């Protein structure tokens, strides 16, 4: 036979699972449902600074829209 | 928050390191037609366990002609490389997103040839010292063909940023573009990452352990798991470059199957790849490099730059 | 008759350099050792499952010596001592005696294990098949001591297992 | 530059003890000489004493022999080509055709009743006959080893890493091969054209029909290559012995000589004491000396047994084989690199039994 | 022997040869491991007659 | 910060298991120096990608590819002159 | 209760390093090729941890097959050494084990006792390959019946 | 047994969990196939005991033992053979 070595495979990928769902579901949960907002240029990130000052709690992840303005 | 991130990811990168014994000892005897370790645990799915029991119980050795202080730096200079060196993969949305991610991969990769050089100098033995000469000259060899071929790639990709990965290479894979750079990248993963046909250290009987010459149990399990840890990544590596996947933002779960599944696939190949190869002698390996490999690289660079000019498809950085 | 092995021609043409340099390009042969492996990743493997699965032996199989005795119940040894002759490590070691019976029998017979080399010679010298080699391999120790057989022990093997030697012997005597 | 390979390491007084031990004990010295192609020294050592004692072995005996001796030499460059891979440092291909080799020494447990050291070709034939049903396993294992050969060709002979590697590697000259005392595969390999079989026939070798595969140039490839075409002719040689099988008995017709039968032992009063002397001191073994030589697997096995006249040797200088195979490592390994020092000993497949006595 | 169909082929087809015709395991064609009693024939010089040692 | 704190976090558990381990218990120079030179030539064209998007770069076409010669040309007077080839 | 805790940590240790060994082999005589068979898969030995790690600093037992040499003897004496504890050497045919068929010998020294402490003796001449996979379970089921945590609870 | 299966592991065997006193469920070993299947197990003969069972004798062991090494029950090597210079047994009782 030779399927013997695949629950030796199929462990790793459990392991290799939890890099995946964890660094994305973490980014769920500290972004309250969404990913993090990737900053890769100057403005990507005062858009966030911009976001998160409006926000009053100091998240930049909770976001205001119509309902706020008049 | 993110230090929970932080073992979710290094912790299971660490766990899967151990248990990557057992298949080099398993589907190689598949293949030897050897049955592979199945007594010790169901499916031998404890002997990683019994492997690094004794390695964390047996005596550690340090030879007086040791430095006791170069001894243990390196050791962890090398585990720790391999570990914080998985940050800026693109695991869905990875943990580090540095937008020179691919310099940053490749320079401590560079980083990692002080491992051997201060081992073969800590070791301080006639034939150790020279194993580890000749063994530092063949990475830093095959880094300058590693660095050409990621130049030529993320030259079509766009800017260096590793998340980019996944958005160039939407509907084709990478290697449909650059196949005749894929080979060269997947051997060029084979040299820097110590096996064989560039196995020369690590090698049984090549340098009876290379760089575990005179180190053995207890430091040595920070030097012969590292080895094993950049072969998973490397070739992970080369499954993000050529071999990227789909990533739906609703769901991250069809890209976590989909990549591991294609760099396990890899790493069988790379199990797959000592148990049918010799290994090269020293000249053997530079006049592949040098006069083969380099020059082919070189012509590839060539192509891979004025391609885009060519049919006007610059990539966009931003 | 003979034959050459490396006389082979590489040919010039426009075909087969096409071949040749694909292959050295495009790693065919090397592919082609990939497949070899391969195709035997899903053959069957042939590993015996000891202790449980046991590898095959004969009839005529050489360990373990082990005095025998006769269907009445004495010992088959009558200390004939050719077994001592021709003995090529000089392992064993034989002592005779009258029994107050008057018959011989041996009052020292050591073969020592550690010196002995099972090439089956002491079977063959003596003619009543006193001295036989069993099919036990499983006589591994841990202390020297141990291996250093005597009469005792020789006969202790030889009432343990003999059953299963008398229809080796049975198989065999015939051949011999 | 300069290669000085010391020996002795193994080193055991073989021929010391020879001289107080007679004949038959002698016999199993020479299945330790090489532990490789054990039977084949066996074929060695029978072969003077029967040349000394004018006495042939009887053709049953002798079909056996060959059949044997092409089994031996079915063992040896499974051992040669393989280790000389694993020298390299090719595991897999040498662990496939290893497990074949379980297959003729399960065959060799059917015989002799011993693994390694049949102790079973002996002087004035062979010890115990064939027993019932082998023949036909030995076809079964021969219809399927070529098979196995054709994986090992195609895992090592193709691939470039094992020519680059390998060949143009500890090239030797053809007077310079022959004039250091070589043999085998260091002469037929290196373009010399001598095959002891085919040239001095000796037992029934002259009647079976195979090929001398010698090599063009006479490195270490080219007596790898030599070594697996000789399998493929021990396979010819195979099938004819095989084949020829004849009625007969297994040792000679002289109880002075062999072993009266043990039907015969028990029911006879010179089998009795025929058997009862050959196994006190042996044989009378006529005064004089020879080099009875045969090829082994490996190379020219020989043996210089002298004998006063007594019932034991009074000397017997056995030729290593990789006696002066081993000396050729200084120029083998000379402008080379060190791994081809490895390469040079593994296409020599030097064994530490016989150039170290 | 065994094996099933499909994996036949995927070796078959990685080795290029036909390895159901032979293979390298013995499943059937062994040999019975007891045979019947082997009857040896006898000497050739076997003769109560002219077979004196002084030929 | 996030990149100190990843780093630092390698180095203890590099460190915790080491220290469980230990307590509960001229060819060769010319490889290196025509490597040095190289990998410096390959610095040069690093950033490359980014200046593929040049305003000019039909400049950089002419320049971009003059490095990758001159890799070429320096390996190239390198093979013919041995150096490849290295002392044996 | 403490015994149970210092039952359990023997077990823990005594199962791993059972399981695991790690040999180097040794061979000299014609004991190496028949060892050398274990390693053919018709006796695999690699199903329970003994493994192509070799490199005799990480290596657990010593396998010490075919005959010793005077000669030999501290070249072999000092890789024993070397070899880190816990070390166990294993007497491989009758040539290591008592000098075998060559006792009455000027260049081999009878027996590996008069060199290293043997832990356990295999009989053979070569023994059969099967018959060391026995002598290494043996051996195996030799460290289980092991007390080192007990014995040091009682000091 | 299994004929389907290939040669060598076409018979093979699971061990009693209660061996003469001793456990063997986690203590495997080769050494408790009695003289009887010592044959039949190891593909000497095709004859199990239960269709060929071994001549009765009187001397035969009525209960075959395992390797005895390690346990006290071990085997001590010891002379055999009778003392054969007595001493003079000097007499007592006078003085010279
Ligand atoms: C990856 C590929 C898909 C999964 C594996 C598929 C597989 O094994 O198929 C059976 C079989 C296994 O290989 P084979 O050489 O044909 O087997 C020959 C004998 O039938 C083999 O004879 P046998 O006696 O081994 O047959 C019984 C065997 C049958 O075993 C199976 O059928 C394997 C699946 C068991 C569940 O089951 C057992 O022996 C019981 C123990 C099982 C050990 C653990 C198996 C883990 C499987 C994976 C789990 C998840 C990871 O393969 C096929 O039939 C075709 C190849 C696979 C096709 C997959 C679909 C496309
Ligand atoms: C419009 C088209 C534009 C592009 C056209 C490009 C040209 C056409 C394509 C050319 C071929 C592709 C590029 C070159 C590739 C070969 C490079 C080379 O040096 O080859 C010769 C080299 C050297 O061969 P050599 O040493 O025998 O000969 C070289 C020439 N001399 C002698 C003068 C030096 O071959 C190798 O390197 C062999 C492989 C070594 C590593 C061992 C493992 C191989 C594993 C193979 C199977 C797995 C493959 C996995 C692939 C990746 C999967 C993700
Ligand atoms: C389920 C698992 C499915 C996949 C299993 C593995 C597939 C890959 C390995 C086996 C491939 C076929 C084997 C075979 O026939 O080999 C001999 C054959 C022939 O080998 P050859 O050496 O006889 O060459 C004959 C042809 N001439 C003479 C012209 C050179 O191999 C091939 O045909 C290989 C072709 C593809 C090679 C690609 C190499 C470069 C890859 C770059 C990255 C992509
Ligand atoms: S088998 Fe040979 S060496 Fe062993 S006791 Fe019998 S005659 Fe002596
Ligand atoms: S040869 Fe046989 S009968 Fe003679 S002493 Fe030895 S065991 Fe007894
Ligand atoms: S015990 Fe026997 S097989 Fe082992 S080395 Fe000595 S003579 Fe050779």
């Amino acid at each position: 036979m030779w399927f013997e070595i695949l629950p030796g495979i199929a462990v790793m990928a459990a392991c290799l699972f939890i890099p995946g769902m964890a660094t994305a579901h973490i980014h769920k949960f500290t972004n309250g449902g969404k990913e993090k907002r990737v900053a890769h240029f100057s403005y990507q990130w005062n858009l966030m600074e911009r976001d998160r000052c409006i926000s009053g709690v100091n998240r930049y992840h909770v976001t205001k829209g119509l309902e706020n303005i008049d | 928050m993110f230090m929970i991130n932080i073992l979710s990811l290094i912790i299971p990168i660490l766990l899967a390191v151990a248990f990557l014994t057992l298949v080099e000892r398993k589907v190689l005897g598949y293949m030897q037609l050897r049955k592979g370790p199945n007594v010790v645990g169901p499916y031998g799915l404890l002997q990683p366990i019994a492997d690094a029991l004794k390695l964390v119980t047996k005596e550690p050795l340090r030879p007086g002609t040791s430095s006791i202080s170069m001894f243990i730096i390196a050791p962890i200079l090398g585990l720790s490389l391999a570990l914080t060196m998985w940050v800026p993969l693109p695991m869905p949305y990875p943990l580090i997103n540095m937008n020179l991610g691919v310099l940053f991969m490749l320079a401590m990769s560079s980083l990692a040839v002080y491992s051997i050089l201060w081992s073969g100098w800590a070791s301080n033995s006639k034939y150790a010292l020279i194993g580890a000469l000749r063994a530092v000259a063949q990475t830093i060899s095959y880094e300058v063909t590693l660095a050409i071929i990621l130049l030529s790639v993320l030259l079509m990709n766009g800017s260096y940023t590793l998340s980019t990965l996944i958005t160039t290479q939407e509907h084709i894979w990478m290697i449909f573009t650059s196949w005749p750079l894929a080979m060269m990248w997947f051997i060029s993963t084979l040299a820097e990452t110590n096996r064989a046909p560039f196995d020369l250290t690590e090698g049984e009987s090549e340098l009876v352990s290379g760089f575990n010459v005179e180190y053995a149990a207890g430091p040595f399990a920070m030097f012969f798991m590292a080895e094993y840890a950049n072969i998973i990544m490397m070739n992970a590596f080369t499954a993000i470059l050529f071999l990227g996947a789909s990533h739906d933002p609703h769901t991250p779960e069809l890209y976590t199957i989909n990549f591991v599944l294609k760099t396990l696939a890899l790493t069988i190949t790379f199990l797959w790849i000592r148990a049918s190869y010799p290994r090269f002698r020293y000249d053997q390996l530079m006049h592949l490099l040098w006069k083969s490999f380099l020059p082919l690289t070189l012509a590839l660079c060539m192509w891979h730059i004025s391609l885009p000019i060519m049919t006007a498809s610059i990539p966009p950085q931003s | 008759t003979y034959k050459f092995v490396n006389m082979r021609e590489p040919s010039m043409d426009m075909k087969s350099v096409t071949d040749r340099a694909a292959q050295t390009l495009l790693w065919t042969e090397l592919v082609r050792g990939l497949g070899m492996t391969l195709s035997y990743l899903f053959r069957e493997p042939a590993t015996i499952n000891y202790p449980f699965e046991k590898g095959p032996l004969s009839p005529r199989f050489r360990g373990e010596h082990a005095l025998r005795r006769y269907p009445s119940g004495e010992e088959r040894c009558i200390a004939c001592k050719l077994c001592e002759a021709v003995c090529p490590a000089q392992a064993i070691t034989i002592e005779a005696e009258p029994r107050a019976d008057g018959s011989r029998r041996t009052t020292r017979y050591d073969i020592d294990m550690t010196k002995c080399i099972y090439c089956g010679f002491c079977q063959e010298a003596c003619p009543v098949d006193a001295i036989v080699e069993g099919p036990n391999f499983e006589f591994s120790t841990e202390t020297h001591e141990e291996l250093l057989y005597n009469k005792e022990k020789l006969l202790n093997n030889g009432d343990k297992w003999e059953a299963e030697i008398a229809a080796n012997i049975q198989a065999d005597y015939l051949y011999r | 530059r300069k290669c000085d390979p010391h020996i002795g390491l193994l080193h055991r007084g073989t021929e010391k003890l020879i001289e107080y031990k007679t004949y038959l004990q002698a016999l199993p010295y020479f299945d330790r000489l090489d532990y490789v192609s054990m039977m084949c020294n066996e074929q060695a050592y029978s072969l003077a004493v029967e040349k000394l004692l004018n006495i042939q072995p009887p053709p049953r005996a002798q079909w056996i022999r060959v059949l044997f001796g092409e089994i031996t030499r079915l063992l040896n460059h499974i051992m040669a080509v393989t280790t000389h891979a694993l020298d390299i440092g090719a595991m897999t291909p040498f662990f496939w055709m290893f497990e074949e080799r379980e297959k003729m020494f399960e065959f060799y447990e059917r015989v002799s009743g011993a693994r390694m050291h049949a102790a079973y070709i002996r002087p004035g034939g062979v010890h115990q006959d064939l027993p019932l049903g082998l023949l036909d396993d030995i076809y079964e294992f021969s219809k399927n080893f070529s098979f196995r050969i054709d994986e090992l060709e195609e895992m090592l002979t193709n691939n470039r890493i094992w020519r680059n590697r390998t060949v143009d590697i500890g090239v030797v000259t053809a007077e310079d091969a022959l004039n250091y005392g070589f043999s085998g595969v260091m002469l037929r390999g290196s373009g010399i054209q001598w095959d002891l079989r085919k040239t001095q026939p000796y037992d029934v070798y002259d009647q079976v029909e195979f090929d001398v595969p010698i090599g063009s140039r006479g490195d270490c490839y080219d007596r790898y290559l030599c070594r697996v075409e000789e399998m493929r002719q021990s396979l010819r040689i195979i099938s004819q012995c095989l084949n020829k099988m004849p009625p007969g008995e297994i040792k000679v017709d002289d109880a002075k000589v062999s072993p009266p039968k043990r039907a015969e032992m028990k029911t006879s009063m010179e089998s009795l004491i025929h058997h009862f002397k050959l196994y006190t001191e042996g044989y009378q073994v006529p005064p004089g000396a020879t080099y009875t030589a045969i090829e082994a697997p490996k190379g020219e096995f020989g043996v210089y047994l002298v004998s006063d006249g007594s019932s034991r040797p009074y000397r017997c200088k056995i030729k290593a084989p990789g006696f002066a195979h081993l000396a050729g490592l200084d120029k083998m390994s000379k402008g080379h690199m060190l791994a081809d020092v490895v390469a040079i000993i593994g296409t020599q497949d030097i064994v530490f039994g016989e150039v170290d006595r | 022997a065994s094996a099933t169909r499909v994996i036949q082929l995927l070796r078959n087809w990685a080795s290029g040869r036909d390895l159901q015709a032979k293979l390298q395991l013995r499943y059937q064609e062994i040999s019975k491991r007891t045979q019947p009693p082997p009857k040896l024939p006898v000497g050739p010089s076997h003769k109560l007659s002219n077979n004196y040692y002084c030929t | 910060m996030n990149i100190m704190l990843t780093l630092l976090t390698n180095v203890t558990l590099a460190s915790l298991l080491v220290l469980i381990a230990f307590w509960l218990p001229m060819k060769f120079f010319l490889v290196a120096i025509t490597f040095l030179l190289f990998d410096l030539e390959i610095a040069l064209l690093l950033p490359l990608p980014w200046a593929s998007q040049t305003n000019n770069l039909k400049t950089m076409l002419t320049m971009a590819l003059f490095l990758l010669i001159l890799l070429a040309a320096s390996l190239a007077y390198e093979w013919t002159q041995k150096g490849l080839e290295w002392a044996e | 209760r403490g015994e149970y805790v210092v039952a359990k940590l023997d077990d823990l240790v005594n199962w791993a390093r059972r399981s695991s060994l790690w040999p180097m082999t040794f061979g000299l005589a014609c004991c190496a090729v028949e060892m050398m068979h274990m390693a053919a898969p018709r006796y695999d030995m690699d199903r329970f941890g003994v493994v192509f790690r070799a490199s005799p600093r990480q290596s657990d037992v010593m396998i010490v097959a075919g005959t010793l040499t005077n000669k030999m003897a501290p070249a072999l004496r000092k890789v024993y050494d070397q070899m880190p504890e816990p070390r166990y050497v294993v007497s491989m045919g009758s040539c290591a084990n008592g000098g075998g068929y060559y006792h009455y010998s000027y260049s081999v020294v009878r027996g590996c006792d008069r060199i290293v402490p043997v832990d356990i003796y295999v009989p053979g001449c070569p023994p059969t390959a099967e018959a060391l996979l026995y002598g290494i379970l043996q051996l195996q089921r030799k460290i289980k019946r092991e007390k080192r945590l007990r014995i040091w609870y009682r000091r | 047994e299994d004929n389907k299966q290939f040669f060598g592991r076409h018979r093979w065997v699971i061990y009693t969990t209660e061996m003469n006193g001793r456990d063997t469920f986690w203590d495997v070993d080769g050494s408790m196939v009695p003289p009887e299947w010592h044959r039949w197990l190891h593909c000497m003969t095709d004859d199990p005991p239960t269709t060929k069972p071994p001549t009765a004798r009187k001397y035969i062991w009525t209960n075959h033992k395992f390797n005895v090494s390690g346990t006290p029950q071990q085997y001590v090597p010891y002379s055999t053979t009778r003392k054969k210079i007595q001493e003079w047994v000097p007499p007592s009782t006078p003085y010279k």
